[PDB]
């Protein structure tokens, strides 16, 4: 959550691999910010 | 008039050396890992 | 013309703490660890 918008905000490429195997989620990965 | 002219070209180096020093301070980020701060 | 010497003078020196701020900071690329990002 947080920290896929922190990772994806600086560009830490590997950060958001990782975060992304979690296949078929959606919701968190068009999530807003306040 | 060449008193500021030599001080436009001094200028305009400077702001293009801050161009590489800022993207290479944005490249530190982009590889850092980090633990404690999450 | 003395206002616009000073001010050459106050420019000359920004950009020699530039120089060295910007050698600093390849030095820490030069010595960082990095496991995460590869």
């Amino acid at each position: 959550k947080s920290p896929l918008h922190f990772a994806a905000s600086y560009g830490r490429i590997n950060t958001c691999q990782r975060l992304l195997q979690d296949i078929s989620d959606t919701r968190l990965l068009n999530e807003g910010d306040l | 008039e060449m008193e500021i002219l030599k001080q436009k070209y001094r200028l305009k180096d400077l702001t293009f050396l801050l161009e590489k020093q800022h993207e290479l301070i944005k490249l530190i980020i982009q590889k850092m890992e980090i633990i404690s701060e999450t």
